[PDB]
């Protein structure tokens, strides 16, 4: 359709995980998880990732247990009906800020913060689109005005996002010590969201190399064996002794 | 059902034949069945009763030559190659040798079919 | 009958 | 960091024709709106200029983002 | 067995339903005596070159025309729904 | 020795053929696993959780 | 007598795999039957395991698939392999159909084989459409809603068959249950039809590129054609393994990683890529019933090919006009798929209409005319040689 109603084509970058023999950047993964928890845990829900997933990837088991033991969950019936809260376990999912979709709609005007579990894989561009959307907030050009409750963002379809600028300068304190600019933080969040979309990337890319190597060797052997066996037919000689009456 | 061709109405008018000779030459060169040392009548389909009966009424020399030509052509097609330009089917040898027999068989069958359907119109 | 075709190329 | 480099690429000689078109926009469209007409929106030129600037700037900054 | 089957055009070994052959001598060697990878590259290169030079345009023309109209259609459709296209 | 002894040992009877096939497969699996492990470990330097451990948690 | 020629089961195996007379010069384009059979076997075997973790309910279908993907041991392999094998099935089906069409394998003695293949193709299309609706994705739900409404074109009992199939008033739990059951059932019927396909073909043998009889130089299947298939098997394995290990969702549209929201209306509603040309054909006709009729005819016209091909020879190895027009038609098919993929904008609808007109003209006007012209030209040249 019209360029205004379809958005601006995303920019292209290079990520460590886009190569043929490269995994993730786990330090960036941990920093992105920290930024997620300290920023977008307030409204965006990630109710498809458990605390046990982060064990051995971004956190140790003791760290995961200690961090999860601070969230209060709701458990099954007591000895006489009732429902009693729990200090949290290592087998629960991350807490959703809202109890249902209608509460989310009521809180944020009329919008609905989408779940972030599988958003990177479900958008036309993935990491590039998400990063450009995060870093692409600019003042509107002359002639186009934004009504109250909307923001100008060229990368969004229609150039009308319902969000506000989520990542300002120095919003989080990184444990490693890197400065928290709007560029570094967005990159780390994009990396963490991509990991949350496909947590199985490393094992898949590790198996594929050996599979491809063995299959290539087998094909190279087959191409020779066929030529070996099909030899006495491709090199026949036919002579015609004319049958004189 | 059967192959069809406007190969006689054009022959009725000499001017059309004179105009269409070069195009036919180019088309027959482009077909490339002569590059395999074959003749045109070899390629005709033989799976019905008429052609099966016709192939059993050829002279023995023609049948043997056809068998050798087909076998050599398939042997060449095995290795994806063609004969040198010297051993190509010359135009003089590329004559129609199966059409008259098929025509005779079709005429016999048509005569029997005609006798089959009859009526009495007093 | 002809002579044996030369197969020495493929041997 | 990204904003400064994008602005520098905007003023860089690499993207100057789209900037010229955007300037002619700004002048004409501002005159039109302050006259009292709301019918024209050349967001396309802003798209072109921003795409040029981002393509110029992003690879430079992305390398030192560690 | 029997069962008096129908009529086909294949038969089996021994009686393949073909015309009688005569005077067709055939020689072949043993796979253990011949040499694979002998003359493969030369013959394959010549065959590929001949096939490219012979068939060639038969595939070249329609695909090229289709690609040209594809590119023209994409360009024109992008232009028309833009600002200046609608006017 | 020569080349007839090799044929006499493994490639003489089918029973002495399948056993060689299976043993060679068993060894080849281990060889390929070691190769891919080494190449993947060499590919990623300073990019896995084991080599970023001291930076984050050792400082507590 | 050999045991393989005596025991009835071993005799059945031998007559079809060990000692079967075959043409001695069939090219590498005759290797796709075994590829299709192996792909079907892989699909069935993998689907049997995939059915062990799937809950067929509209409210609980997406979470089950996600649990398969990220919780079961090596479940991602199962999901990606099933999807990519289902995709490769149609590539090999199109290659098989193209091979059959180009070399004229539809003009007797093998015409029952062609009809059985056409029926198998129809059943495969239906099975794929049923299967891809299961994961309850956004395009799955919306495309199911769009496609299932096509049954309303029936004059009398129309708009009632749609409700009977839906099992209600919209796509809900009963629809998913029925679709799961039918998708489970159909592949076995497809396998039986393929067995009948092979049985029908066996009674007359296969063709050859030259188009002439091959009852003079025949060789047995093994080991001459049991090894030529291994190379293609391994190449296809390489392709599918790369596609499943380095880019699993590479054939998949970006609007398929979201739960089905029955209020969110997608910008473009399109089926998968292998069914795209028929969707392009359907949207071309302004009328509704005419569109459905044309879409069905686009697949049912393959049965009429034997009775409108007036050629004195079989195949296209010695017919330049066919060589030109076949590739032109293939390009038209690709362009039709491309047009079906994109938006229905200004120039695109005109291009699609032109492509549909050419596609429906190819099977009615072009073929008899050029075959007759070739016959006439060859006969005219042959009739003036000695003169
Ligand atoms: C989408 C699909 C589109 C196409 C669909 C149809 C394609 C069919 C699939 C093709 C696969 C079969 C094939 O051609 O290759 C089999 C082919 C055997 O078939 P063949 O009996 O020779 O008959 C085919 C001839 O090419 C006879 O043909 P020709 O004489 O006209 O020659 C044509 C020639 C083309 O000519 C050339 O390219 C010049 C020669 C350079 C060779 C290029 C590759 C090496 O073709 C080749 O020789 C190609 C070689 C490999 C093909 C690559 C497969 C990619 C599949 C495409 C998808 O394999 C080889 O020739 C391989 C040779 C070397 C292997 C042995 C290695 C040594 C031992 C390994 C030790 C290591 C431990
Ligand atoms: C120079 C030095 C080095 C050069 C190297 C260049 C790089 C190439 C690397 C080689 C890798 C390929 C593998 C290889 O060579 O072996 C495979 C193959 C070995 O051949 P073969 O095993 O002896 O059997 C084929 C015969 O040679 C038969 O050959 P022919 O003499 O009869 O030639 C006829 C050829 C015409 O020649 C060409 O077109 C070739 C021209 C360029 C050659 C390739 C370069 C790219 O067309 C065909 O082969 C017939 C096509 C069969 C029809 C089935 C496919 C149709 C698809 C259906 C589409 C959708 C259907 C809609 C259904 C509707 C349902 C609703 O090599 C070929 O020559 C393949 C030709 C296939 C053409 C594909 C066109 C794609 C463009
Ligand atoms: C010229 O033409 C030719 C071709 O082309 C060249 C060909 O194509 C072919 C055709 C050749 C064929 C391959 C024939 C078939 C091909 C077709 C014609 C079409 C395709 C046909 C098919 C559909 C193939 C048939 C496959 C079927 C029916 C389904 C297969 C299903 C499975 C294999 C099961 C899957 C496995 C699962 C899900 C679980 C398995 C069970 C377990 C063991 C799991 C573990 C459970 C336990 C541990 C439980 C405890 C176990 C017990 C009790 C045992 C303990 C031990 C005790 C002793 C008690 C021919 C003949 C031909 O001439
Ligand atoms: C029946 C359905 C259609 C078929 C479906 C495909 C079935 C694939 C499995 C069987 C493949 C082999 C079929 C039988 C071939 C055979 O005859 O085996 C014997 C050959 C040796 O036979 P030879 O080549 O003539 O040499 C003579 C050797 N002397 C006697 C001198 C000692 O020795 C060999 O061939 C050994 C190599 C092959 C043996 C199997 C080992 C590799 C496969 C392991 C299992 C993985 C397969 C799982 C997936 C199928
Ligand atoms: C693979 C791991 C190592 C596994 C290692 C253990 C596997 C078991 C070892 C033996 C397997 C084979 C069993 C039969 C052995 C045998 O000696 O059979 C000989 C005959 C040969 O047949 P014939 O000599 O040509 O004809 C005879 C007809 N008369 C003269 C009697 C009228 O009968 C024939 O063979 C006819 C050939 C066709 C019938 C046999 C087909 C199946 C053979 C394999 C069966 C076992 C497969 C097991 C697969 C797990
Ligand atoms: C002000 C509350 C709020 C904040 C803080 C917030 N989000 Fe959003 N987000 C929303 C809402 C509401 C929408 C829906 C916007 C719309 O549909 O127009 C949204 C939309 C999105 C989308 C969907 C974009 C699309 O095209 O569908 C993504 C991705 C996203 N936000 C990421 C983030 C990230 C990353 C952060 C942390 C840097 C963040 N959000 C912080 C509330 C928030
Ligand atoms: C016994 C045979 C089969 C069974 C039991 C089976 C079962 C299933 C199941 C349970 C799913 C759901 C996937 C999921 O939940 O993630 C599925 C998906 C699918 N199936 Fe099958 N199937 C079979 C054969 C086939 C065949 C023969 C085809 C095509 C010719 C096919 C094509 C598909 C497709 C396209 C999908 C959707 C792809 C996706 O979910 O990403 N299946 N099948
Ligand atoms: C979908 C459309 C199909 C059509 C139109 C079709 C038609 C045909 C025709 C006409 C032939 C003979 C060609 C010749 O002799 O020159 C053939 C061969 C064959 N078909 Fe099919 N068929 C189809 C699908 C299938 C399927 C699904 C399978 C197996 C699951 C299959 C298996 C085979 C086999 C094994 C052969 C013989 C070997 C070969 O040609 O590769 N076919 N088919």
């Amino acid at each position: 359709g019209t360029p205004k109603e379809e958005g601006l084509h995303f920019i292209q970058h290079d990520w460590p995980q886009s190569k043929v023999l490269s995994g993730f950047d786990h330090a960036s993964l941990r920093r992105g998880f920290q930024v997620y928890r300290e920023v977008c845990s307030a409204c965006h829900s990630l109710n498809l990732i458990a605390w046990r997933h982060l064990v051995g990837v971004t956190h140790t088991a003791d760290e995961a247990k200690q961090m999860a033991s601070e969230v209060e969950y709701e458990d099954g019936p007591d000895d006489e009906g009732n429902m009693f809260k729990r200090p949290g376990k290592l087998s629960d999912f991350l807490p959703p800020p809202y109890p249902n979709v209608e509460a989310a709609r009521a809180s944020n005007n009329g919008a609905a913060p989408p779940d972030l579990s599988c958003v990177v894989r479900g958008r036309h561009g993935g990491q590039d689109y998400i990063y450009s959307l995060l870093t692409g907030y600019t003042e509107p050009p002359a002639g186009v005005e934004v009504p109250d409750g909307m923001n100008f963002n060229p990368f969004f379809p229609g150039t009308q996002i319902a969000m506000a600028r989520p990542l300002f300068d120095d919003a989080v304190e990184f444990e490693d010590g890197t400065p928290a600019t709007t560029a570094q933080a967005a990159k780390d969040v994009v990396n963490f969201l991509h990991w949350a979309s496909e947590p199985e990337l490393d094992i898949r890319k590790k198996m594929g190399f050996q599979v491809i190597t063995v299959l290539t060797i087998l094909t190279a052997l087959s191409m020779w064996y066929k030529r070996f066996k099909w030899t006495p037919i491709k090199n026949r000689k036919i002579f015609y002794q004319r049958p004189i009456k | 059902m059967k192959p069809v061709s406007l190969a006689k109405y054009i022959q009725k008018s000499p001017f059309l034949t004179k105009l269409l000779l070069p195009i036919s030459n180019a088309y027959v060169h482009l077909s490339g069945y002569r590059k395999y040392g074959l003749r045109y009548d070899d390629l005709m389909l033989e799976e019905n009763d008429d052609t099966q009966k016709a192939l059993s009424r050829l002279p023995k020399m023609e049948s043997y030559d056809r068998v050798y030509r087909i076998r050599r052509a398939m042997q060449l097609s095995i290795e994806n190659k063609i004969l040198p330009k010297s051993e190509w089917t010359k135009p003089e040898e590329d004559y129609h040798y199966l059409r008259p027999v098929l025509a005779e068989v079709i005429a016999e069958r048509k005569e029997r079919e005609a006798f089959d359907a009859l009526i009495v119109k007093k | 009958s002809p002579e044996m075709p030369d197969f020495s190329e493929y041997q | 960091p990204l904003e400064k480099m994008t602005q520098e690429c905007m003023d860089a000689p690499d993207c100057k024709e789209v900037k010229h078109h955007f300037e002619e926009c700004t002048a004409r469209v501002t005159k039109k709106v302050e006259q009292g007409d709301k019918s024209e929106d050349c967001i396309e030129e802003f798209f072109h200029l921003y795409h040029c600037a981002r393509d110029c700037a992003d690879p430079k900054v992305f390398k030192v983002l560690v | 067995g029997g069962a008096a089957g129908g009529k086909t055009y294949l038969g089996w070994w021994g009686h393949l339903g073909g015309p009688k052959q005569k005077g067709i001598i055939t020689y072949s060697l043993s796979p253990f005596q011949q040499r694979p990878m002998a003359g493969f590259f030369k013959t394959s290169t010549q065959n590929m070159f001949r096939r490219v030079m012979t068939e060639g345009l038969y595939v070249a023309i329609p695909f090229g025309i289709a690609y040209y109209i594809y590119c023209w259609g994409k360009e024109r459709n992008e232009f028309l729904n833009s600002k200046h296209g609608r006017h | 020795m020569a080349s007839s002894t090799i044929y006499n040992i493994f490639f003489r009877r089918n029973s002495s053929f399948y056993a060689t096939i299976f043993v060679s497969a068993f060894f080849a699996k281990i060889g390929f696993d070691v190769f891919t492990d080494s190449v993947w470990k060499r590919a990623n330097a300073g990019l896995t959780w084991d080599e970023v451990k001291p930076r984050f948690l050792n400082k507590d | 007598m050999k045991i393989l020629k005596s025991n009835p089961f071993l005799a059945l195996a031998n007559n079809y795999m060990i000692d079967a007379p075959e043409p001695s010069n069939i090219s590498y384009f005759w290797n796709f039957g075994s590829l299709l059979a192996c792909v079907l076997v892989i699909q069935i075997v993998i689907g049997i395991l995939l059915a062990c973790f799937y809950i067929p309910n509209m409210d609980l279908a997406f979470l089950s698939v996600e649990r398969i993907v990220r919780d079961v041991n090596y479940g991602f392999l199962l999901r990606a392999f099933h999807a990519n094998g289902a995709s490769f099935f149609f590539i090999f089906l199109y290659l098989h159909i193209g091979r059959g069409l180009y070399y004229g394998s539809y003009k007797y003695p093998r015409t029952m084989t062609w009809n059985i293949g056409v029926i198998i193709f129809l059943l495969t299309i239906i099975t794929a459409f049923l299967g891809y609706c299961l994961p309850a994705n956004q395009m799955s739900f919306w495309g199911a809603t769009v496609i299932t409404n096509l049954l309303s074109a029936v004059p009398f009992i129309g708009d009632d068959l749609v409700h009977l199939l839906w099992g209600g008033f919209s796509v809900s739990n009963p629809t998913l249950n029925r679709f799961f059951s039918l998708h489970y059932l159909m592949p076995f019927v497809i396998a039986a039809l393929s067995v009948m396909h092979l049985i029908a073909l066996h009674t007359n043998g296969s063709s050859n590129p030259l188009g002439v009889t091959a009852n003079m130089d025949r060789i047995p299947m093994n080991p001459y054609y049991l090894i030529k298939d291994l190379i293609t098997i391994f190449i296809f394995l390489i392709g599918i393994n790369y596609m499943a290990f380095y880019n699993p969702y590479g054939f998949m549209e970006p609007d398929c990683a979201l739960p089905a929201d029955p209020l969110k209306t997608p910008m473009s509603i399109v089926p998968e890529w292998y069914l795209l040309p028929f969707y392009a054909i359907l949207r071309a006709i302004p009328n509704f019933q005419l569109g459905v009729i044309a879409m069905l005819l686009s697949i049912l016209v393959l049965l009429l090919l034997p009775l409108l091909d007036f050629s004195a020879i079989r195949g296209n190895s010695f017919n330049p006009f066919g060589k030109f027009f076949f590739w032109t038609f293939v390009a038209d098919f690709v362009i039709l798929a491309w047009i079906g993929g994109s938006h229905p904008e200004n120039v695109f609808i005109t291009i699609g209409a032109i492509a549909t007109i050419f596609y429906f003209s190819y099977f009615f006007i072009l073929i008899p005319v050029y075959t007759i012209l070739g016959n006439t030209l060859i006969d005219l040249n042959l009739s003036s040689i000695k003169r």
